[PDB]
């Protein structure tokens, strides 16, 4: 219904928000009626927006469309719409305006970077009547949205998922951009070093254990508190280990018991083995006895007849005896047979096992972007309680499609390189260069700037960005704490389809561990001949390195092995990704690194205030803003995230150069 | 939650394969070595009672004696008196004995007898004497 509309805006229904509280005090902390009165307003207005978001949605168009007694307060219906707007609820994206834009605009705002982060912002600021100019040190836009394009080859060496449209802005870009989304068929058969498939019998029982042994680090951090090692923070990798060791440990431990309840009885046997033997003994004496005894042919006296009868009862009893320990002898002789029938698991893990077991991790380091040595235990999942419902999709027609739309009609100063940002009481000076002619200087003066640099590029050292005034300990440190990954992809183009086409994606498996990651998984999802090749984990680092040729070797001989050596051709034309070596991005997404949170990611949003310019002159207005994947807690490394930190800060600055609504 | 089902993670064994570098492959080859052990001792005592079993193979059955089935009478002959007491003197109150002995009385004459006669047969004297046994 309308309750639909709050789950696709990421809101509940039936509450107010802490953002919503900070703007409409009254009604949250006053009468319960007015509450659902404010919910139903928002909540509709939201539905009126998405159910058609390729048009401006003004405040008399949802006046028009609202219902009595909700039309009555029409103050409390404009606040809602206003701050719908602003916080980039409704009209964000490219929507076609019905007001045209402010004639004279109102404070000029620097955005460094046009990321997706950056490109949102830009809009929304631009809408709000600002003089936004973006500074992008690439000849492009997109940031870490890349794509491929030649012919009709085309090919994202840059993000390629949307993770499902439930709750996902990237929903309603998709409505508003000529986005050809298609759903991830998730059959993945993987094929070991030599080329053999995985018999699906297996396959099933090793995904089977990595998510049991993932349930297992869950539980040996939140149940066991196992998030200290000797001072260090405990890693999910380390975990992991811990976790199969000790699987390892009770193979064994159940062996030995088993074994050990063998000896328990094959030397109960032995106990009774020796009863008969000196038995036998004893009965050979007896029979004798007897024997001589009835020697004694009768007629006798009375003395040599007992002797005879009491040695027969004697010995009958003894009969007796040995008759009821090979009664036992029987059933110990079976239980024996039993136990040597079915003992206990041999190994924990074949080593062909481990090897598609490392192939199930070379897919999460790649998810994470990171060695899972890196991740923290505690927190690596943080953001798992917000993922969207549906099946990922890929863009058909390459990413790129979506910041170039957005990109339309800004002021974007391409093979422009921030060099220095400085910021103080009465505003702010961006010193950039080209790219091109280093020598050649710009200097921007702003009110604000917005800076949606890559984690890895503020990690820099030595920097590639001054800061003037030095960025603050508090937010230097979150810059440190938090993890920065990488992940590069292997664009092959093919004179024609050499595979299943009705399969998206299909493993390989890496001989050893550290090199689980190394093109150990291949997409087909573009309209022509294109396969891509992830590299992944502690891989991804070293094979930046080695040279195109080598991986585009390392690469075919990998697919000749699974396809036979007649059907691969010579690849048409290749591409390499090397993020961590691309200045602009020095890898590829953030991850929550071993002694990292989530805090970290709110502390990178937290804008700079300046000192004052005279000392003993009031406390400024913030100047230094901070937008891009890195700075959203609850949707960190992906593309929605970064449009969501952008419409986030455009906000932030509207509210602080424009004054709240 | 709880450990995932059949996975095991004791408090006390985490502690034991992470409080030194490689207490990690300390406590695994530990028993690794600690299961051949039990396995060499299964080997003796496998090979230790296949002799026994050797020093068995016969059974008893040269050694068995047929069963008398006998028509269990109240006749108490004085050959059966003889028996009696020197089962008695031989068995202490063994009663099942001393009628399996005489082979035609159940336990209930034999016990019948033992106070009957008794005084006659000085069963007193005689159980003192299975004492000195
Ligand atoms: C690199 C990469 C990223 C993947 C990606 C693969 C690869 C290879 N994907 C892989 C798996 C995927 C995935 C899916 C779900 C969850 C996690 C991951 C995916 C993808 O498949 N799906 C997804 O949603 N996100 C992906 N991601 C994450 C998203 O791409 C990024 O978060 C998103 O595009 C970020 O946009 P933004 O935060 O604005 O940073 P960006 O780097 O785009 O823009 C900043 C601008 O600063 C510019 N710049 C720098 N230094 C300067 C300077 N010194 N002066 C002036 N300008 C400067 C820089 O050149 C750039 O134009
Ligand atoms: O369908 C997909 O293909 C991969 C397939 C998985 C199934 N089998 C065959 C391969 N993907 C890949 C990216 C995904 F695995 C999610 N990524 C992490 C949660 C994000 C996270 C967490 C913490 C810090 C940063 C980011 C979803 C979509
Ligand atoms: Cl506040
Ligand atoms: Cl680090």
């Amino acid at each position: 219904g309308v309750e639909g509309a709050a789950f696709q805006s990421r809101l509940p229904h039936d509450r107010m928000t802490s953002q919503e509280a900070a703007c409409f005090p009254d009604i949250i902390s006053g009468p319960q009626q007015t509450q659902k009165v404010f919910l139903f307003i928002r909540n509709r207005t939201l539905q009126l927006w998405l159910d058609n978001p390729k048009i401006q949605l003004t405040f008399e168009a949802t006046l028009q469309q609202l219902e009595a007694p909700y039309n009555s307060d029409t103050v409390l219906v404009h606040r809602v719409h206003s701050y719908l707007e602003r916080h980039g609820l409704i009209n964000f994206g490219i929507y076609k305006r019905i007001k045209p834009l402010p004639t004279k605009k109102t404070g000029k705002v620097i955005i460094i970077g046009s990321g997706v982060s950056g490109l949102a912002a830009a809009r929304q600021l631009q809408s709000f009547g600002m003089d936004v100019t973006l500074l992008e040190a690439r000849d492009r836009v997109g940031g870490r949205v890349a794509t491929f394009r030649k012919g009709n080859y085309v090919a994202d060496l840059g993000a390629m998922v949307v993770t499902g449209l439930g709750g996902n802005p990237m929903a309603v870009v998709s409505k508003q951009v000529n986005m050809e989304l298609a759903k991830i068929k998730q059959k993945c058969p993987l094929y070991e070093a030599n080329g053999q498939a995985v018999p699906k019998e297996k396959d099933e029982m090793v995904e089977q254990e990595f998510n049991r042994l993932l349930e297992a680090t869950s539980y040996l951090s939140h149940q066991l508190d196992f998030n200290v090692l000797n001072n260090k923070p405990v890693s999910l990798g380390q975990a992991l280990e811990v976790v199969i060791q000790l699987q390892e440990k009770h193979v064994k431990d159940e062996q030995i018991e088993h074994w050990k309840k063998i000896v328990k009885t094959q030397e109960e046997l032995k106990e009774l083995l020796n009863k008969m033997v000196n038995l036998k003994e004893k009965i050979k004496e007896l029979h004798q006895q007897y024997k001589e005894a009835s020697e004694v042919k009768p007629p006798r006296d009375i003395t040599a007849e007992f002797l005879v009868k009491s040695k027969h009862r004697d010995l009958t009893a003894l009969c007796k005896e040995y008759d009821e320990l090979a009664e036992t002898q029987g059933k110990l002789e079976e239980k024996l047979q039993e136990l040597e029938a079915n003992p206990p698991s041999d190994v924990y893990l074949s080593s062909r096992d481990r090897q598609i077991l490392d192939w199930h991790f070379a897919n999460l380091e790649f998810a994470n972007a990171t060695p899972l040595s890196t991740l923290s235990l505690k927190h690596w999942d943080q953001d798992d309680d917000f993922e969207f419902t549906g099946s990922h999709l890929t863009v058909r027609n390459g990413y790129s499609c979506v910041p170039v739309a957005l990109a339309e009609g800004l002021d974007i100063k391409l093979n422009t390189a921030v060099r220095q940002v400085r910021y103080t009481a009465s505003g702010c000076e961006v010193i950039a260069v080209n790219t091109r002619s280093t020598s050649q200087t710009f200097i921007y003066k702003c009110d604000a700037v917005l800076c949606t640099l890559p984690l890895g590029v503020l990690k820099q050292q030595p920097p590639a960005v001054q800061f003037v005034p030095p960025l603050p300990e508090w937010k230097t440190s979150a810059v440190q704490r938090m993890g920065f990954g990488n992940l590069n992809k292997v664009v092959l183009c093919f004179d024609r389809v050499f595979w299943d086409p009705s399969v998206n994606l299909f493993g390989h498996v890496g001989s050893t561990t550290a090199s689980r990651g190394e093109l150990f998984l291949f997409w087909n999802l573009y309209k022509a001949p294109i396969l891509l090749a992830l590299v992944a984990g502690e891989a991804a680092g070293i094979m930046e390195n080695i040279s195109d040729d080598v991986i585009v070797g390392r690469c075919l001989a990998i697919l000749k092995g699974i396809f036979g050596s007649s059907a691969v051709p010579q690849p048409k034309e290749t591409v390499v990704s090397r993020w961590r070596a691309d200045p602009w991005a020095r890898g590829s997404y953030s991850y929550v690194a071993a002694g990292s949170s989530g805090n970290d990611y709110d502390l990178m949003a937290q804008p700079i205030t300046p000192g004052p310019s005279i000392p003993g002159a009031p406390q400024p207005i913030p100047r230094l803003f901070f937008a891009g994947e890195h700075t959203i807690r609850n949707y960190p490394a992906t593309v929605h995230g970064a449009l969501l930190s952008g419409l986030r800060e455009a906000g932030r600055i509207a509210d602080q150069f424009l004054g709240a609504m | 939650r709880k450990p995932p089902k059949g996975m095991f993670l004791s408090q006390e064994d985490v502690e034991a394969v992470s409080a030194n570098a490689t207490a990690a492959t300390t406590v695994l080859r530990q028993l690794d070595m600690e299961l051949v052990s039990v396995k060499r001792q299964i080997q003796n005592i496998k090979q230790t009672n296949s002799a026994l079993k050797e020093k068995l193979d016969g059974g008893i059955e040269p050694y068995r004696l047929p069963e008398v089935i006998q028509k269990c009478n109240a006749r108490w002959t004085t050959e059966e008196q003889l028996l009696a007491v020197q089962a008695i003197r031989k068995y202490g109150r063994d009663f099942q004995a001393i009628s399996d002995v005489i082979g035609n009385k159940s336990v209930v004459q034999v016990k019948n007898f033992f106070v009957n006669y008794r005084r006659r047969f000085n069963i007193d004297e005689v159980l003192q004497e299975w004492e000195a046994e």
